DNA sequence: ATCAATATCCACCTGCAGATTCTACCAAAAGTGTATTTGGAAACTGCTCCATCAAAAGGCATGTTCAGCTGAACCAGCTGAACATGCCTTTTGAGAGCAGTTTCCAAATACACTTTTGGTAGAATCTGCAGGTGGATATTGAT
DNA sequence: ATCAATATCCACCTGCAGATTCTACCAAAAGTGTATTTGGAAACTGCTCCATCAAAAGGCATGTTCAGCTGGTTCAGCTGAACATGCCTTTTGATGGAGCAGTTTCCAAATACACTTTTGGTAGAATCTGCAGGTGGATATTGAT
């Protein structure tokens, strides 16, 4: 080949979109996260230790709050006649649904 | 090293978290923000988690805390008993 | 049951939990009594905003 | 040899499954999910019921108040047929005691 | 003068801004409102009666949800960079809020 | 005569009340088209609230509904309803 | 002569409010919000504290459950304050029978 | 003590609901708390956006 | 910028519609005494959890590169605010239904004891499915 | 349109972690009988809901005028998806041994329950004043010029 075969921007992050889509596996790494939460517990109480399902059960809540997120950012994004999400749609969209923290 | 640790939570982890939210496009300011925001979630839960866990006098967290304490931010959860 | 079409559908004889969440969010009426539940390992609907997709003018334009 | 004992609903859900679709299994994750869905719904509505019963200062739970509180929570044909069902149980139970 | 006197375009908007917003007072007449209650209630239960507090709660509650409905729509909007509302505004506020249509 | 005032129903809840609702939550200028929709919307969610409503009047075997029921319908919505009793 | 009896909340605001503030009034509609208030608070921390309780299979509810159910309602300094009020309170009482 | 305060802001003696929604909404806490609250006849703030006020820049202009 | 128009802010006065305060009582708070519970001290076990190692392997950090995106300028046009007005819709005032108590009881339902008894813990087998193996398509982009 | 490159679906197919079957018990469901508690069908009382017609006050359906907003176009930057490459944080997979989850004993600390005795919180009838409303006038604000 006279170059390298190059996908055009778009294409792979949509195959990715379908994959991970069909697929249910969690995307955070564990062991960083163990480390987080024992780390924060740590500040709230000391010489904590964790069931592995809790650890598990926080991991999904997170990621499920993150996806919800998102879309409804995404939602935001494409209001604005854009493609690309920036900070002030998340602001927006957590200002909305009343997690304003 | 470590970098306070929420750095373990890496940049393509949230980028395969807006894959699955339906985004196409990330702007390079996003992670931050997000990291953050995810910090603030995971501290309100662990609170009410160990609260949870005081009352009981027991040093160990168990999974029932965490449901309780998801429980009322009203994202309940199912698939981790009661 | 709807799960159960579902699994047919992917042609799959045993029950996970993908299946269920397919069959509540696939339904008007379930996904206002669980709106606000998450399943455990259960992943989202396929679903990609129109807009976002890429035009169809790629073919022979010449 | 001290031991425990942990209550579920897995043999209930088995029958149900095997009354719909004879010729399948089920993985115990997904039962899990089940069960937490049933304790879900069971909370709900029994507390619903016990905020109906107390603003008419009624001490007595019967099946009207769980009625109620069902065409309340759930939306529409589901309440319905809900209904349906729940009243042919309790006209066979009541005729055949 | 020989002109009638004339303020600019968007002036008298903000007169009525701050009018409404030092007050309390309900905006919408009663009657209509009352008359929309009955009938409503006509298709789900035949030869009701309404006390008028219960009337005047509901126009309470009506008043208030619209109000932060306009709240967040404006935020919708001058994400946009307008500053007009328009429906597709509505549907975007009602679409992150969780409900139903 | 057909006068039907408005249409008999909902479009007696005219313009200018929808507009001066709009400057209480801070808007400035309002398209023509905000009308219709915002009365559809209206209208749904008393139909919830009203339902409930009826419920529970048709609990306490009852034909006038009062304000309490009222306030518990809005309870539930997460609408929580101050200074009508309870 | 059928004479009723419909309780309510409204004299220990009053008295409170003159406390805080002698020269001022306050109208019926306020009061009536006041009371409608603190029902709604007394409702939730009651109910989180049942939940409280059935989950470590306790019959009795304590001082230390309603400590818990404060933490988790309310937020910081708010809920320091009141710690501190009721664990004042609590020790004032069990002394001075 | 926050209604009050609010009170002697617009010179009347008596505490009305008015008062009451300004306090609760001009107070953090107490607005986390009560969110999803609405009082009668309290109204809301009077917040408006700046994008939405005139031109500053509205001075001698020859 | 200066001056006219004109709404808003703000002093001063009166009375009456809601605030406040007095009074005779009955549902409610509280002190005894007993019985009846119940949750923390004491004493133990055994499953599950916290600090270490070793051989890969698959994911992260960093560094190039370029197609495609996000504001900034500008503007035809549309479309929605500001006023005259008249005109017409909305406010105000002159008996029976039904919410709210009360009797009081035929019916409903908790609770002590036994008798079963299906549900559960745990040992002992099934087999569909996580992998693999390989071939045939289906998108994609270059040209 | 056509044809090379990468990614994706689909037939054969095998050993096992998870699924199902099977024993053997005993901690939950029913029966019997009883003691205790209720929701709902008759009387009765006092608010207050049904929604007409004159007379009058003030809000809206219409039409009219024009400034300033929408939303389309063109375009100069710019920035973030694809990707190769190395290498290095994590994956499996074992092994130990400390100690908390959890169990059992049992009785000292905390509370229902049942009675009697104060008492103050709540209707209802007499007094108050802050504010609605009125009156009037100085200054702030828009805007023509």
């Amino acid at each position: 080949v006279k170059k390298p075969h190059r996908y055009r921007p778009g294409t792979v992050a949509l195959r990715e979109i379908r994959r991970y889509q069909k697929s249910t596996e969690l995307l955070i790494r564990k062991l960083p996260f163990q480390r987080l939460v024992r780390e924060i517990a740590q500040d709230f109480k000391t010489d904590l230790r964790f069931q592995s399902s809790a650890v598990m059960a926080l991991q999904e809540a997170c990621e499920a709050y993150l996806v919800g997120l998102f879309e409804d950012t995404n939602l935001c994004a494409i209001h604005a006649k854009r493609v690309t999400i920036m900070p002030k749609d998340i602001q927006l969209a957590r200002r909305i649904r009343g997690e304003r923290a | 090293v470590l970098r306070d640790n929420i750095q373990g939570i890496t940049k393509p982890a949230i980028r395969r978290l807006a894959r699955r939210g339906g985004v196409k496009r990330i702007s390079g300011l996003i992670y931050e923000e997000t990291r953050g925001v995810l910090k603030v979630f995971l501290e309100n839960v662990i609170r009410d988690a160990v609260t949870y866990t005081e009352h009981a006098k027991r040093k160990t967290v168990t999974a029932m805390d965490v449901v309780y304490a998801l429980k009322r931010q009203g994202r309940t959860l199912y698939g981790f008993g009661g | 049951e709807l799960a159960g079409n579902a699994a047919r559908d992917n042609k799959k004889t045993r029950i996970i939990p993908r299946h269920l969440q397919l069959a509540i969010r696939n339904d008007e009426e379930l996904n206002k009594l669980l709106g606000r539940v998450t399943i455990a390992q259960g992943g989202v609907l396929p679903n990609i905003q129109a807009v976002l997709l890429p035009k169809k003018t790629e073919s022979h334009h010449k | 040899r001290k031991r425990s004992r942990k209550e579920s609903y897995s043999i209930y859900v088995y029958k149900v499954l095997k009354q719909v679709h004879p010729d399948t299994g089920i993985s115990s994750k997904a039962m899990g999910i089940m069960n937490s869905f049933v304790n879900d719904i069971f909370e709900r509505i029994a507390g619903e019921a016990s905020r109906l019963a107390h603003y008419n200062k009624r001490s007595t739970i019967t099946s009207r108040e769980i009625q109620t509180a069902v065409r309340l929570l759930l939306p529409g044909e589901l309440a319905k047929h809900a209904v349906s069902e729940g009243t042919k149980a309790v006209t066979k139970y009541t005729s055949a005691k």
